[PDB]
């Protein structure tokens, strides 16, 4: 059988996301979760649907900013994975509370 | 041939009644010259062009005819000349630029 | 059922810069959001520095200053070149 | 009627977080990036829903638009483009 | 115009504990934050009451301004005495 | 009779009337919500300047000098996110280590 | 007089100026990149300094105007005038 | 002449300066610095004392911010010196320009 290295999912999945800019996170569970975090401050809110699209690509943009900086902060320290000190230094340098 | 000041009395292509309206809608005090202000039409003309010319740049790169959004984000990260004009550049379903780093490839 | 829009002048200037291409609706909305927020920040600091100069009326020198201080140097030299060129053209308001 | 609905807060999961995570670029993940990407999407999304729906309610309005959340994203300083 | 806030800063520091003193140079620091967060709440109040295109600026938009920028704890007790003092103007006729 | 006292509390309202007029946009502003700008400025300046009493045992010094107010504005984590990128003239840093 | 000399060779002040925060043992070669980063920051603040001065139309500089510029670049060194 | 171990004396000089709040760079050095960077790209203009004092105040505050979080980025990599790759990773996490 044909088989090639665990860990060499890298470059083919690199192009496999990179050609397409469709929204990564699956939609209506994400609707459920934003509905649930919103639902416990004030009543009877709805969403407009393109507002869900807006907050969806907002979390997409902020997450890709997050682990792009943890990616190069991981390679800052001769390291091949990301781990918890990497994301914690990202959340040091974030500047936003 | 015509007795009508046809709104491009410089020769530009954006609506000047809209520019009079936007100047009297930012509108702090009370007297604000709406006659001189075609020198902001020229700035919104210059960057109409400073996005649509690199629209025309990456229009060949995807072999389209219809201009769309991922090519808009590759043009929004054309270059440091225009990253900084829109410091927070993320446009809807824009994706990202293609980037592997020099770190992970080691011929393994 | 009544809305001011930007897209019309946008597509005519797109077709005149480059001749032969097409557009798309969400890309129409991203560049009209771009044009109104770049107007938004030039306008805010235009009012702000026509406030702090202790001068009473908005002026072309003031907004040439404004466009110099907001956008970087490459399009600074561009935008001031056609700022002066546009005011040369509309200042030249003759019968012919 | 009461709309009692509990956790979807883990609801995007290890393939989902790894597909967003490699979409950002990183190609080697460690076995506990569950909970921190949990907690940080908690933080960011409660910030945006707080400011957005609070001044949506300022608009006398118990029903959110999209223009309110994009004005909140520019209020926060992360101005999204192109939904109006 | 020549116009400051530092005297009202001094009256405030007296209606604290009156034992301390306004220092020589921190009152410029106090002036600079009182006018800059004054100006930025004025900016956001301007355009937030401009998005509903209502002509004046008034009570509802100001309490939503002074909640929608300043963070949680001082915001909510801030708006508590905001409602307090604005009733306290109307406390008399 | 007097507007700060017909209001009652201890900030001036008559100048922030026209200081809001100095800055306004909407061509119209109300004549009764000076009553909240003074409340805002009362609350935020007292909610910084009363904390200056925490100088006492750490300074035993009677005026409120320029490093010292920031030297206690730092540990107000509820405060530092209101002067975020803002920084002093000659203020110091709250010390710490690894 | 007006002649160009090199004040980019500022002073080695960073071996006390990095002694403002918790810089441990230093190990050097930072002098050239601390030189580069502070020259970038000073040129960033000084071009909009002179930008308001030509909008001031008088050939001095001043402090209220420098704090106008200083917050409009975002890096608002608060509180001096 | 008895002077013992180096390195914790670094710590007492650490606390020595950050107790104090003296304006730490030298005056006429920044004077000639700011003139000879200003006079070139725009022509001969004049300064005022309080304005120049405030602008090196800006310079101090910005660069002390960047080297403290440079220190945090350096101690990410389990290491106590300061080296260049820490600095440029700090500049890049801080929003490149």
């Amino acid at each position: 059988p044909h088989r090639y290295k665990p860990g060499t999912v890298a470059l083919r999945e690199i192009r496999r996301f990179q050609k397409s800019t469709e929204l990564l996170i699956r939609k209506l569970p994400f609707q459920r979760l934003v509905r649930e975090i919103a639902q416990d401050f004030k009543t009877d809110l709805r969403f407009q649907s393109s507002a869900i699209g807006a907050l969806q690509e907002s979390v997409e943009a902020y997450l890709v900013s997050l682990f792009e900086d943890t990616n190069l902060a991981a390679i800052h320290a001769k390291r091949v994975t990301i781990q918890k000190k990497d994301i914690k230094l990202a959340r040091r340098l974030r500047g936003e509370r | 041939l015509r007795s009508q000041s046809s709104s491009a009395r410089a020769g530009l292509q954006f609506p000047v009644g809209r520019i009079k309206r936007y100047l009297k809608r930012h509108a702090t005090g009370r007297t604000r010259v709406g006659s001189k202000a075609a020198i902001y039409l020229t700035a919104v003309l210059e960057y109409l062009t400073a996005e649509v010319l690199e629209l025309a740049g990456n229009a060949a790169k995807d072999l389209k005819v219809k201009r769309i959004t991922p090519r808009h984000l590759q043009l929004a990260i054309r270059g440091d000349d225009e990253l900084d004009s829109l410091i927070r550049a993320t446009i809807a379903s824009g994706g990202v630029l293609p980037h592997i780093n020099k770190a992970l490839l080691l011929k393994v | 059922a009544r809305k001011e829009t930007y897209s019309s002048y946008i597509y005519k200037v797109l077709k005149q810069t480059h001749p032969d291409t097409g557009i798309s609706q969400k890309s129409m909305s991203i560049l009209n959001s771009f044009v109104n927020d770049i107007f938004e920040r030039i306008a805010t600091e235009a009012s702000k520095l026509a406030a702090y100069n202790k001068k009473s009326t908005i002026s072309a020198r003031e907004i040439q200053t404004a466009v110099r201080l907001i956008l970087p140097g490459e399009l600074a030299k561009h935008a001031v070149s056609e700022g002066t060129r546009a005011v040369t053209k509309y200042s030249s308001s003759t019968q012919a | 009627h009461r709309k009692i609905l509990r956790d979807n807060i883990q609801g995007i999961t290890k393939p989902a977080i790894r597909r967003l995570a490699r979409r950002g670029g990183v190609k080697r993940i460690s076995g506990l990036i569950y909970e921190e990407v949990r907690a940080v999407l908690k933080s960011f999304l409660e910030s945006v829903i707080r400011d957005s729906v609070t001044y949506t309610e300022h608009a006398k309005r118990k029903t959110v638009t999209s223009l309110d959340v994009v004005y909140a994203l520019k209020r926060q300083g992360r101005t999204l483009y192109g939904f109006g």
